[PDB]
């Protein structure tokens, strides 16, 4: 792509999201939604292979569906209330179709598949960008809308989304699909505490995308994308394995790294609220997800696989260019607890 | 040319539009009248249907509000003709 | 000096329709901000009057409503009537 | 729940202004310069009680204003204006451009006859103001009380007790 | 809005269709304006939570406007109930309502 | 003649049946045509001139046109029929039958709560009554495109062009 | 409603001549009559012929063209409004946004029916 | 709520169940898309007229247009896929299961 039209589209999806989240009109917000997806589509083709087609393909399907049950959700809103302002919604059914798009758009778990097969078939980048700056716009909606949400509705889809992404990445060797059910459980974490508490969900979303751009750029100083091609990194750039292990470390919420705080934070606010069966259940699924971190971390820093002979060539060579931010991002995604109270700046 | 003409044609909608004016209070009053002559009527007529419905209460206002609320088209001409309602309802919009 | 006249040379020697378009286009962008005859247009709309002018009760202190429509006072159209 | 208050049908009689749209488009010019007392009366009225049954009397004298205005028209040449509103009924808009010959000859009668002269451009579309006797309506929204406000924040902000007191932090 | 960007720069990017009882061209009336205007008038600053409870007269006036929901079952009770009484032969509408 | 609006919405619910269920994508495409002709016809009975006409020039003539052109291209070597298929007859005539057994269901009962409340009174009664005076209230609101909705024509435009720049940027095939 | 009979009446008359046309001759048909014209000899069918992606993308760009068309017909009832400079500024906006979109598909090959 | 709204919603529920249940082709789930959008443009028009919401009556010239520009991009999609395959059948669309 031209480098001015890649800018262009990148600034468009980030306009799309931004539209979202400064809206309080229902068409403004159906609007950005749209125009996210219209600018994110060529994002995903950028390589253009039949996988990167087919990765489009399927999440145009999955967003241009959601989009239009959003749609019909607001119509219905507006039948019975006349109101475009985005505040509680005045139908249940309504507010069920909104809280099923809003799902699908961020891939919840009964609308999970897209999710590790797009993320499959894309770049690293555009995987990066999927999985970090798409989760903002609908997260955002349901933060405003979350006082009429079903909370039973909320939390089935939470507490499945924590169970799939764990036994989904369980199962596998790409370093992109086991990204997207890490994704999955912790979009599991965000939306269970979004019925009590907003400000926990915003906090999650924070220390995953944190977590999440360290993790992508790792990847992509690595240039590998299965967990075999992570196993030859060691003999050229073990700094980067290391710093990938305290990562993982950090998604699988081990104290006293950053990723701890919010599984911890989102526990006590449910147990506030007499929720104590979900968060010991939810408690207790995260060790799958803790369980395929650290067979990455067994296989990339902790032990030393087998390399190549043509290894030797790739260590008179450096990177062409150097990851912005991957430093703060290591350092926010590891080393944060401390500062935990810092959260009631989010209120 | 264009300009002069098209000037001259906003004073004659203006004209138009002020004789509308002063013909709009005869208008308004008529109208009034009408309507609560087809709802008092209506009332009337209900009063005799509704006798043995058990706990009916005739002309009892839909509304907590006592506020006057513009009728629609089924509480004027819910008891009169079809071609009655179908005029007051579609004779504009089919009007070619 | 010569290079854009050379330009617009090149422009109506090869490309006559692009040239009378953007010069039409940029004509159409420009002129209204310079003539005198906007205000005029806006005044039209505003002069066109749609709705019913429903009226006020005079509280005393009002003398510059009319009180009639044809007293010495609201707005005046002779104006409008020689333009 | 309520009984809407209806007016009887004889609360509703009136001595109907029987003339059709051309009669009434031709006089409309002086209908208005001769007839704004009660009209503009009667459309305060309306508008301030946003009511039909509170303006019923004042459009009954509506009603009496037209009638004695066309009993006026009528009595010196209900002729030339017959042939005005005539000449208005052919064209199927109703358009006063094409009847200014006969506008002219109804117009030089209300002068010379009754003193009527024709409101210039833009005068009718005057707000104009009435001198009424009725009160001004109190409550025209029937609206409820208000709910009362949640109390407002005072005093000055003083530091976190013990800081934010979240687990084992002292700050 | 998530960041009410409008607000804190006084700029009215999409408020002026959130309602119907805001100002419209040629000032044409939405249909159910005074209700509306009611309801936002008594739920106005005392919160959501408030107004659910507080304003539910007004709200249910405003619903009962747009969608004729109760005023229709009445219609189409007095509809119904006339004919059950047209086939026994009991109830005959009057002249100005046949014509 | 009394009853337009209810044969217009029930013919628009039998296109949606027939296109919904999936012959081949020209067949498909004549039932949208069909739907949106009298979904069109439908909002002309409630004075949305504009907008039905709308629906015509941009979708039917628009929008479709362009689809039926695009599965004139791709299509099968038999481009299919309805008949072929056992499951389009089943998906259509479920559709069908679950459509005449709703409104029988709502015409004799009036009161049906399938999800939502709703009750077969008429369709011009819910009409208000009024004068809309010397303009047409739709054109009104629609011309304020351009004084009330400066933000809504930026970010349409905005979105247009990019979605030019999108079709370039996907179709290029490198 | 007038419009409506008028409907009925050309829909009706044009299948009325649709059936004259089609019923009236007098027929006689054979396998090699009615076999698909090719200048003399036989068609090939070969597999889905109608391609090349030049055909979808003028469709595609007169789409969107159509789309902004469909935001320049309120314009007539646009210029009614008081508030002028501002209808005035949008009007012209929206008109040059599709300059830019047909500069942007001209420059970027776009319109061309290449080799 | 009268019928033509429950028949509206109907046909709503009716392109929703015919996109979510595929078949072969992929132009027939976006002709229920397109069915979906047309379904919501007579919803919000007659909800939008019957309320007289005045400057509500622009919404659906924004829906019309915005679902357009979506149907133009699945639209390239479909035809990406078929320079592919040669068809627009979804089930070549599986290669990412692995
Ligand atoms: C960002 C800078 C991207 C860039 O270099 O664009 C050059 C740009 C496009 O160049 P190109 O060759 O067309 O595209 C190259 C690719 O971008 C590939 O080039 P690369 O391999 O250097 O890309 C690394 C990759 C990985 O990213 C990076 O290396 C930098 C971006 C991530 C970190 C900084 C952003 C997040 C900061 C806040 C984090 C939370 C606190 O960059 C991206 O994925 C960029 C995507 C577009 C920008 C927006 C990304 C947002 C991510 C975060 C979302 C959530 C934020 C919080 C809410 O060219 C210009 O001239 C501008
Ligand atoms: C509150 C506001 C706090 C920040 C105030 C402003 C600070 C300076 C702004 C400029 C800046 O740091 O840009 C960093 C910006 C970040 O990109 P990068 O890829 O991280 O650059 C690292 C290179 O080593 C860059 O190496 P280099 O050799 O290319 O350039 C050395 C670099 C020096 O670059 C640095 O020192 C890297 C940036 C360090 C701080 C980055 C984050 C600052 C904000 C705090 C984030 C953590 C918050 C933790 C708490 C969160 C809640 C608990 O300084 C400059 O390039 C000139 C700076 C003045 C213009 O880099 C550049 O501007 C140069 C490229
Ligand atoms: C340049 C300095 C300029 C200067 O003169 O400054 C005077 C300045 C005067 O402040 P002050 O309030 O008048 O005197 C201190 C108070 O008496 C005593 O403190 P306070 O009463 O003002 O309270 C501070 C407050 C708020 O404090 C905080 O939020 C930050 C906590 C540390 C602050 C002090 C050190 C910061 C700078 C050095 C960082 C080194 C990190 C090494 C990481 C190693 C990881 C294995 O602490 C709390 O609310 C709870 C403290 C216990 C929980 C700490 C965090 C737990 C979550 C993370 C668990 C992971 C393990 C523990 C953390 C990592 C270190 C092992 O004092 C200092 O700068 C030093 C303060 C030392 C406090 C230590 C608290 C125990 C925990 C850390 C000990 C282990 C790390 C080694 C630290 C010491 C060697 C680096
Ligand atoms: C790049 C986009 C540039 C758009 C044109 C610039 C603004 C045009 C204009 O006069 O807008 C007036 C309009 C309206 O202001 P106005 O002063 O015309 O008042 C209009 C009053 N009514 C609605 C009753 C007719 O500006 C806005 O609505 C601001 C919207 C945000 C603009 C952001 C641009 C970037
Ligand atoms: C207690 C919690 C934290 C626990 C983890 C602490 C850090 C662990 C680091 C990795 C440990 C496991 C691997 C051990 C084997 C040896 C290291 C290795 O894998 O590679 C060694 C290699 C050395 O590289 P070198 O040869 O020096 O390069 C010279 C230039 N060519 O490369 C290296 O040595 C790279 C080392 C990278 C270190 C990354 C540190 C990230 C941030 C750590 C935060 C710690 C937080 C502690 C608690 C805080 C609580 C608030
Ligand atoms: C106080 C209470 C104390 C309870 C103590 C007992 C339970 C906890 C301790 C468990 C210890 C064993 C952990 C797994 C060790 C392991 O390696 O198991 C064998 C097997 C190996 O799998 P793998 O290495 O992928 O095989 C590669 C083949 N090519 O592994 C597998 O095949 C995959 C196993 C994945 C899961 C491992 C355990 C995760 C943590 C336990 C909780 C599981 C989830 C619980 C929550 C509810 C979920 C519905
Ligand atoms: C609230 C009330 C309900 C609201 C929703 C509308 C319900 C009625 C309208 C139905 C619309 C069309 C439904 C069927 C859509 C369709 O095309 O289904 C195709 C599907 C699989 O097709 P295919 O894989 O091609 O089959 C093998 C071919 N050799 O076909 C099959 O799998 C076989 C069955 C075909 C017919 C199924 C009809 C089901 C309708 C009700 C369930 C869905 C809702």
């Amino acid at each position: 792509m031209n480098p001015i039209i890649y800018t262009t589209l990148i600034m468009t999806v980030m306009s799309g999201t931004m539209l979202v989240m400064i809206s309080s009109h229902w068409l403004l917000i159906w609007i950005g939604f749209e125009m996210n997806l219209l600018a994110m589509i060529p994002v995903l083709m950028k390589n253009f292979n039949p996988r990167a087609t087919e990765a489009a393909t399927k999440y145009f399907l999955t967003q241009a569906t959601a989009s239009m049950m959003l749609m019909m959700a607001i119509i219905i809103n507006l039948l019975y209330s006349g109101q475009w302002t985005i505040t509680k919604m005045f139908n249940p059914v309504a507010m069920t179709m909104m809280t099923m798009a809003l799902a699908m758009k961020l891939g919840l778990s009964p609308f999970h598949f897209w999710v590790p097969e797009v993320t499959q078939g894309i770049s690293l980048q555009a995987g990066l960008l999927l999985l970090t700056w798409q989760k903002l716009a609908p997260l955002s909606v349901l933060c405003q809308i979350s006082q009429s949400i079903n909370p039973n509705l909320m939390l089935t889809m939470a507490m499945l989304s924590i169970l799939i992404g764990g036994w989904g990445g369980l199962n596998q060797t790409q370093l992109r699909k086991i990204m997207a059910y890490s994704s999955i459980a912790h979009m599991g974490w965000m939306t269970a505490v979004l019925p009590y508490n907003t400000t926990m969900t915003i906090l999650n979303l924070l220390i995953y995308i944190t977590m999440t751009l360290a993790m992508f750029m790792l990847l992509i100083h690595s240039s590998a994308t299965t967990t075999l091609s992570l196993s030859h990194t060691w003999n050229k750039m073990p700094v980067i394995t290391s710093l990938m292990m305290v990562t993982l470390l950090s998604m699988g919420g081990l104290p006293p790294l950053s990723g701890f705080m919010p599984k911890w934070m989102i526990i006590q606010e449910m147990t506030k609220n007499e929720s104590i069966i979900m968060p010991t259940l939810m408690a207790m699924t995260a060790l799958l997800n803790l369980y395929f971190y650290m067979r990455l971390a067994y296989s990339s820093s902790l032990t030393m696989f087998p390399s190549t002979n043509n290894m030797k060539m790739k260590w008179q060579f450096e990177h062409t260019k150097q990851m912005k931010l991957l430093p703060t991002m290591i350092v926010l995604s590891t080393l944060v607890l401390p500062m935990t109270p810092a959260l009631s700046s989010l209120n | 040319s264009m300009m002069k003409w098209n000037r001259e044609r906003r004073r004659l909608q203006i004209e138009d539009f002020e004789a509308r004016i002063a013909l709009m209070p005869l208008f308004q009053a008529e109208k009034d009248r009408r309507v609560l002559q087809m709802l008092r009527e209506n009332l009337e007529e209900e009063a005799i249907i509704m006798k043995d419905v058990p706990d009916w209460k005739v002309g009892e206002s839909v509304f907590h509000t006592t506020r006057w609320v513009t009728p629609m088209m089924g509480e004027l001409y819910g008891l009169r003709t079809n071609e009655e309602i179908l005029s007051a309802t579609y004779g504009f919009i089919w009007y070619t | 000096a010569g290079r854009i006249a050379s330009f617009l040379k090149n422009a109506w020697a090869k490309e006559p329709v692009l040239v009378a378009s953007f010069a039409i286009g940029g004509l159409a962008i420009i002129l209204p901000s310079l003539s005198p005859y906007t205000n005029y247009a806006i005044r039209i709309n505003r002069a066109t009057p749609y709705n019913y002018p429903v009226p006020l009760r005079d509280d005393g202190n009002m003398p510059d409503v009319p009180s009639h429509p044809q007293d010495p006072q609201g707005p005046s159209l002779e104006w409008l009537k020689n333009l | 729940p309520g009984i809407v208050e209806l007016p009887t049908l004889e609360d509703l009689k009136v001595q109907e202004v029987k003339v059709s749209s051309s009669v009434l488009k031709a006089a409309a010019h002086h209908y208005g310069a001769q007839c704004d007392k009660p009209n503009k009366e009667f459309m305060l009225c309306r508008w301030e009680e946003k009511d039909p049954r509170r303006c019923l009397e004042e459009g009954k004298l509506v009603n009496q204003c037209a009638l004695d205005f066309f009993r006026q028209i009528k009595r010196h040449c209900a002729e030339p204006f017959t042939e005005y509103w005539t000449c208005i009924d052919y064209s199927g808009l109703q358009l006063f451009r094409h009847c200014r010959k006969q506008q002219a000859k109804f117009d030089e009668c209300v002068l010379d006859k009754l003193g009527w002269v024709r409101p210039d451009l833009g005068e009718l579309s005057k707000v104009t103001k009435v001198k009424t006797d009725r009160p001004l309506p109190e409550n025209p929204y029937h609206s409820r009380a208000r709910p009362e406000p949640n109390p407002e924040a005072e005093g000055d902000l003083k530091p976190a007790k013990h800081g934010s007191r979240l687990f084992f932090w002292t700050m | 809005p998530f960041f009410d960007v409008q607000k804190r720069l006084g700029l009215d990017l999409d408020r002026w269709m959130t309602i119907q009882s805001a100002e419209q061209p040629h000032k044409i009336p939405g249909r159910c304006h005074a209700f509306e205007k009611e309801w936002i008038e008594c739920a106005h600053g005392i919160g959501g939570i408030r107004a659910e409870k507080e304003c539910k007269i007004e709200f249910d006036d405003f619903v009962e406007c747009l969608l004729r929901q109760k005023t229709m079952k009445r219609l189409s009770a007095i509809k119904r109930q006339r004919d059950k009484l047209i086939k026994e032969g009991k109830y005959t509408p009057p002249p100005h309502h046949l014509g | 003649t009394m009853y337009i609006a209810f044969i217009l919405s029930t013919i628009f619910v039998i296109g949606f049946v027939g296109f919904s269920s999936k012959p081949s994508p020209i067949y498909g495409g004549l039932g949208l045509i069909v739907s949106g002709g009298v979904g069109c016809g439908i909002v002309l009975n409630f004075g949305g001139s504009f907008l039905g006409l709308m629906v015509f020039l941009i979708y039917l003539g628009g929008m479709l046109v362009v689809f039926g052109y695009t599965t004139a291209m791709a299509t099968e070597m038999y481009p299919e029929v309805w008949v072929s298929n056992k499951t389009v007859f089943g998906a259509f005539v479920s559709g069908l039958m679950m459509e005449f057994c709703m409104v029988y269901y709502a015409l004799k009962e009036e009161e049906v709560e399938i999800i939502f409340k709703f009750n077969g009174l008429g369709d011009w009664v819910i009409y208000d009554t009024g004068d809309s005076g010397f303009f047409s209230e739709e054109a009104m609101g629609i011309a304020a495109l351009y004084s009330y909705g400066t933000w809504l024509v930026i970010v349409t435009g905005w979105s247009l062009l990019i979605g030019v720049v999108v079709i370039m940027e996907i179709t290029r095939g490198n | 409603m007038n419009i409506m009979l008028t409907l009925l009446t050309n829909v009706t008359l044009a299948s009325l001549l649709v059936l004259i046309a089609f019923w009236l001759p007098q027929l006689n048909a054979y396998s090699e009559k009615t076999s698909p014209y090719e200048c003399g000899f036989d068609p090939m069918g070969s597999a889905r012929l109608p391609f090349s992606m030049k055909f979808f993308l003028v469709a595609i760009t007169f789409l969107l063209f159509d789309l902004e068309i469909a935001l320049l017909l309120p314009l007539p009832w646009a210029s009614q409004t008081n508030n002028l400079k501002t209808m005035l500024t949008m009007a012209l906006f929206l008109l040059i946004l599709l300059a830019a979109s047909l500069a942007y598909e001209w420059t970027q090959k776009g319109l061309e029916w290449a080799e | 709520m009268p019928l033509v709204y429950m028949n509206i919603i109907m046909a709503f529920a009716i392109a929703l169940a015919g996109l979510l249940m595929y078949r072969s082709h992929l132009m027939s789930s976006l002709l229920c898309l397109e069915g979906m959008m047309l379904s919501l443009f007579i919803m919000s028009t007659l909800i939008i007229l019957n309320t007289h919401f005045t400057l509500a009556n622009m919404m659906p010239i924004i829906l019309l247009v915005f679902a357009a520009c979506e149907a133009a991009l699945g639209l390239s999609l479909l035809v990406m896929v078929s320079n592919t395959y040669g068809t627009d059948y979804v089930q070549n669309l599986n290669l990412l299961q692995c």
